[PDB]
Protein backbone atom coordinates (compact mmCIF):
# COMPACT_ATOMS: atom_id res chain seq x y z
CA UNK A 1 0.00 0.00 0.00
CA UNK A 2 2.66 2.42 1.10
CA UNK A 3 4.94 1.16 -2.06
CA UNK A 4 1.62 2.29 -4.66
CA UNK A 5 1.15 5.31 -1.95
CA UNK A 6 4.80 7.06 -2.66
CA UNK A 7 5.00 5.52 -6.25
CA UNK A 8 2.42 7.97 -7.36
CA UNK A 9 3.69 11.06 -5.92
CA UNK A 10 7.55 10.93 -6.53
CA UNK A 11 8.96 11.99 -10.12
CA UNK A 12 9.48 8.73 -12.37
CA UNK A 13 12.87 7.66 -13.74
CA UNK A 14 14.14 9.15 -10.39
CA UNK A 15 13.38 6.46 -8.07
CA UNK A 16 14.51 2.78 -7.06
CA UNK A 17 13.35 0.31 -4.96
CA UNK A 18 14.96 1.54 -2.05
CA UNK A 19 13.28 4.77 -2.69
CA UNK A 20 9.76 2.57 -3.00
CA UNK A 21 9.86 -0.02 0.24
CA UNK A 22 9.28 1.02 3.66
CA UNK A 23 9.77 -2.14 5.86
CA UNK A 24 8.79 -1.40 8.88
CA UNK A 25 5.04 -2.77 8.78
CA UNK A 26 7.45 -6.17 8.04
CA UNK A 27 8.94 -5.37 11.02
CA UNK A 28 6.15 -4.29 13.23
CA UNK A 29 3.67 -7.35 12.26
CA UNK A 30 6.79 -10.42 13.12
CA UNK A 31 7.26 -8.09 15.92
CA UNK A 32 3.60 -8.24 17.32
CA UNK A 33 3.48 -11.53 16.15
CA UNK A 34 6.10 -13.08 18.57
CA UNK A 35 5.15 -10.44 21.40
CA UNK A 36 1.59 -10.40 22.65
CA UNK A 37 -0.57 -13.39 20.43
CA UNK A 38 -2.30 -15.70 21.93
CA UNK A 39 -0.63 -18.51 20.26
CA UNK A 40 2.82 -17.60 20.99
CA UNK A 41 3.35 -18.75 24.24
CA UNK A 42 5.96 -18.80 27.20
CA UNK A 43 7.68 -22.19 27.36
CA UNK A 44 6.46 -24.05 29.86
CA UNK A 45 9.62 -25.16 31.53
CA UNK A 46 9.03 -27.40 34.52
CA UNK A 47 10.47 -30.33 33.52
CA UNK A 48 11.49 -32.31 30.24
CA UNK A 49 8.17 -33.47 29.79
CA UNK B 1 28.04 4.22 -29.41
CA UNK B 2 28.69 1.96 -25.68
CA UNK B 3 31.36 -0.50 -25.70
CA UNK B 4 32.34 -3.16 -22.08
CA UNK B 5 34.02 -0.91 -19.82
CA UNK B 6 33.06 2.16 -20.54
CA UNK B 7 32.28 4.65 -17.76
CA UNK B 8 29.34 6.59 -18.88
CA UNK B 9 26.81 8.98 -16.81
CA UNK B 10 23.30 8.39 -15.54
CA UNK B 11 21.46 10.85 -15.40
CA UNK B 12 19.77 10.90 -11.86
CA UNK B 13 22.67 8.17 -11.00
CA UNK B 14 25.54 9.37 -11.28
CA UNK B 15 28.60 7.70 -12.42
CA UNK B 16 28.20 4.02 -14.42
CA UNK B 17 30.12 1.37 -15.32
CA UNK B 18 28.98 -0.61 -18.64
CA UNK B 19 29.71 -3.84 -18.01
CA UNK B 20 28.62 -6.10 -20.50
CA UNK B 21 25.66 -6.07 -23.07
CA UNK B 22 22.53 -8.40 -22.94
CA UNK B 23 20.11 -9.49 -25.79
CA UNK B 24 16.81 -9.66 -24.42
CA UNK B 25 13.72 -10.42 -26.14
CA UNK B 26 10.40 -8.64 -26.31
CA UNK B 27 7.68 -8.96 -28.39
CA UNK B 28 9.81 -11.75 -30.39
CA UNK B 29 12.26 -9.11 -31.44
CA UNK B 30 16.28 -8.94 -29.85
CA UNK B 31 16.55 -5.75 -28.91
CA UNK B 32 20.11 -5.48 -26.88
CA UNK B 33 20.44 -4.30 -23.30
CA UNK B 34 22.95 -2.74 -21.99
CA UNK B 35 23.84 -2.93 -18.18
CA UNK B 36 24.93 -0.65 -15.75
CA UNK B 37 26.82 -1.22 -12.59
CA UNK B 38 26.55 2.12 -10.54
CA UNK B 39 27.91 2.34 -7.21
CA UNK B 40 25.38 5.03 -5.13
CA UNK B 41 22.82 2.62 -3.62
CA UNK B 42 24.50 -0.71 -5.43
CA UNK B 43 21.96 -1.02 -8.22
CA UNK B 44 22.70 -2.53 -11.82
CA UNK B 45 20.53 -0.38 -14.14
CA UNK B 46 19.67 -2.36 -17.62
CA UNK B 47 18.21 0.21 -20.47
CA UNK B 48 17.77 -0.47 -24.13
CA UNK B 49 20.75 0.69 -26.86
CA UNK B 50 17.68 2.73 -28.79
CA UNK B 51 16.20 4.49 -25.92
CA UNK B 52 19.54 5.37 -24.27
CA UNK B 53 19.42 9.13 -25.85
CA UNK B 54 15.79 9.32 -24.91
CA UNK B 55 16.28 8.35 -21.25
CA UNK B 56 19.37 10.87 -21.74
CA UNK B 57 22.50 8.61 -21.25
CA UNK B 58 25.11 10.73 -21.23
CA UNK B 59 29.41 10.40 -21.55
CA UNK B 60 31.80 12.23 -19.06
CA UNK B 61 32.71 15.67 -19.83
CA UNK B 62 35.72 16.83 -21.30
CA UNK B 63 38.78 19.67 -20.01
CA UNK B 64 36.86 22.40 -21.81
CA UNK B 65 33.75 21.09 -19.66
CA UNK B 66 35.75 21.19 -16.74
CA UNK B 67 37.01 25.18 -17.12
CA UNK B 68 33.41 25.66 -18.30
CA UNK B 69 31.89 24.30 -15.24
CA UNK B 70 34.64 25.96 -12.60
CA UNK B 71 33.79 29.43 -14.70
CA UNK B 72 29.58 29.22 -13.90
CA UNK B 73 30.88 27.55 -10.21
CA UNK B 74 32.76 31.17 -9.31
CA UNK B 75 30.10 33.14 -11.00
CA UNK B 76 28.38 35.76 -9.16
CA UNK B 77 24.58 37.47 -9.67
CA UNK B 78 22.99 34.12 -8.85
CA UNK B 79 19.34 36.10 -7.90
CA UNK B 80 17.41 33.67 -6.85
CA UNK B 81 13.21 33.74 -5.74
CA UNK B 82 12.46 34.17 -2.62
CA UNK B 83 9.72 31.59 -1.82
CA UNK B 84 10.82 28.29 -0.24
CA UNK B 85 8.69 26.01 -2.59
CA UNK B 86 9.63 28.10 -5.80
CA UNK B 87 13.26 27.38 -5.07
CA UNK B 88 13.33 24.00 -4.10
CA UNK B 89 11.56 22.82 -7.17
CA UNK B 90 14.10 24.93 -9.34
CA UNK B 91 16.63 23.38 -8.42
CA UNK B 92 15.39 20.34 -7.80
CA UNK B 93 14.28 20.02 -11.65
CA UNK B 94 17.68 21.41 -12.27
CA UNK B 95 19.38 18.32 -10.43
CA UNK B 96 17.43 15.99 -12.39
CA UNK B 97 17.97 17.38 -16.09
CA UNK B 98 21.52 15.71 -15.49
CA UNK B 99 24.06 18.45 -16.46
CA UNK B 100 27.15 19.32 -15.49
CA UNK B 101 26.57 22.33 -15.28
CA UNK B 102 23.09 22.52 -13.93
CA UNK B 103 24.65 20.12 -10.94
CA UNK B 104 27.16 22.56 -10.47
CA UNK B 105 24.92 25.25 -10.10
CA UNK B 106 22.74 24.00 -7.49
CA UNK B 107 25.85 22.69 -5.32
CA UNK B 108 27.16 26.53 -5.47
CA UNK B 109 24.31 28.12 -4.60
CA UNK B 110 23.52 25.60 -1.74
CA UNK B 111 26.60 26.19 -0.46
CA UNK B 112 26.82 29.63 -0.66
CA UNK B 113 23.31 29.51 1.10
CA UNK B 114 24.44 26.98 3.74
CA UNK B 115 27.50 28.91 4.30
CA UNK B 116 25.27 31.75 4.99
CA UNK B 117 22.66 30.51 7.21
CA UNK B 118 22.52 26.46 7.03
CA UNK B 119 18.82 25.52 5.30
CA UNK B 120 17.13 23.09 6.18
CA UNK B 121 16.77 18.55 6.59
CA UNK B 122 15.50 18.63 2.64
CA UNK B 123 17.80 21.09 1.73
CA UNK B 124 21.34 19.76 3.05
CA UNK B 125 20.07 16.00 1.95
CA UNK B 126 19.67 17.65 -1.56
CA UNK B 127 23.06 19.10 -1.73
CA UNK B 128 24.53 16.33 -0.01
CA UNK B 129 23.03 14.18 -3.38
CA UNK B 130 24.32 16.73 -5.63
CA UNK B 131 27.96 17.42 -4.54
CA UNK B 132 28.03 13.27 -4.37
CA UNK B 133 27.59 12.93 -7.66
CA UNK B 134 29.79 16.08 -8.99
CA UNK B 135 32.52 14.40 -7.05
CA UNK B 136 31.83 11.30 -8.30
CA UNK B 137 31.59 12.56 -11.88
CA UNK B 138 34.33 14.87 -11.67
CA UNK B 139 36.85 11.79 -10.43
CA UNK B 140 35.65 10.01 -13.31
CA UNK B 141 36.39 12.99 -15.47
CA UNK B 142 39.88 13.07 -14.27
CA UNK B 143 40.38 9.78 -12.11
CA UNK B 144 41.93 12.25 -9.41
CA UNK B 145 41.59 10.01 -6.08
CA UNK B 146 38.23 10.18 -4.26
CA UNK B 147 38.17 12.70 -1.44
CA UNK B 148 41.24 14.45 -3.14
CA UNK B 149 38.62 14.99 -5.76
CA UNK B 150 36.05 16.26 -2.72
CA UNK B 151 39.16 18.44 -1.24
CA UNK B 152 39.39 20.07 -4.83
CA UNK B 153 36.16 20.49 -4.54
CA UNK B 154 35.94 22.46 -1.50
CA UNK B 155 39.32 24.59 -2.23
CA UNK B 156 37.50 26.02 -5.55
CA UNK B 157 34.58 26.38 -3.94
CA UNK B 158 35.81 28.48 -1.08
CA UNK B 159 38.27 30.27 -3.18
CA UNK C 1 7.90 -3.22 -8.75
CA UNK C 2 8.25 -7.44 -8.10
CA UNK C 3 10.18 -9.49 -5.37
CA UNK C 4 11.84 -12.49 -5.83
CA UNK C 5 14.49 -14.75 -4.06
CA UNK C 6 14.64 -14.42 -0.09
CA UNK C 7 18.56 -14.51 1.78
CA UNK C 8 19.37 -15.24 5.08
CA UNK C 9 22.74 -14.47 6.54
CA UNK C 10 24.28 -16.23 9.41
CA UNK C 11 22.39 -15.42 12.89
CA UNK C 12 23.91 -12.36 14.95
CA UNK C 13 24.66 -13.84 18.16
CA UNK C 14 24.39 -17.71 19.12
CA UNK C 15 21.26 -19.25 21.52
CA UNK C 16 22.95 -18.46 25.02
CA UNK C 17 24.68 -15.37 24.18
CA UNK C 18 21.08 -14.10 23.16
CA UNK C 19 19.27 -15.58 26.66
CA UNK C 20 22.34 -14.19 28.34
CA UNK C 21 21.82 -10.83 27.28
CA UNK C 22 18.30 -10.35 27.02
CA UNK C 23 18.62 -10.41 23.02
CA UNK C 24 16.93 -11.81 20.25
CA UNK C 25 17.78 -15.01 18.35
CA UNK C 26 17.45 -13.77 14.41
CA UNK C 27 18.72 -13.71 10.93
CA UNK C 28 18.70 -10.92 8.45
CA UNK C 29 16.68 -11.11 5.67
CA UNK C 30 17.68 -10.02 1.82
CA UNK C 31 15.29 -10.11 -0.81
CA UNK C 32 16.16 -8.82 -4.73
CA UNK C 33 13.24 -5.97 -5.60
CA UNK C 34 12.98 -4.85 -9.32
CA UNK C 35 11.62 -1.70 -10.45
CA UNK C 36 10.21 -1.12 -14.62
CA UNK C 37 9.51 1.55 -16.19
CA UNK C 38 7.28 0.39 -19.31
CA UNK C 39 7.37 3.49 -21.30
CA UNK C 40 10.82 3.72 -21.43
CA UNK C 41 12.00 0.21 -20.50
CA UNK C 42 14.06 0.03 -17.65
CA UNK C 43 15.26 -2.27 -15.07
CA UNK C 44 16.80 -1.02 -11.61
CA UNK C 45 17.37 -3.98 -9.72
CA UNK C 46 18.52 -3.89 -5.92
CA UNK C 47 18.99 -6.29 -3.04
CA UNK C 48 16.74 -4.88 -0.21
CA UNK C 49 16.93 -5.42 3.81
Amino acid sequence: RVVRERMTTQDVEAITPQTLINIRPVVAAIKEFFGTSQLSQFMDQNNPL
Amino acid sequence: IFKVGDTVVYPHHGAALVEAIETRTIKGEQKEYLVLKVAQGDLTVRVPAENAEYVGVRDVVGQEGLDKVFQVLRAPHTEEPTNWSRRYKANLEKLASGDVNKVAEVVRDLWRRDQERGLSAGEKRMLAKARQILVGELALAESTDDAKAETILDEVLAA
Amino acid sequence: LSFSDPRFDDVKAPVDECKDKDMTYAAPLFVTAEFINNNTGEIKSQTVF
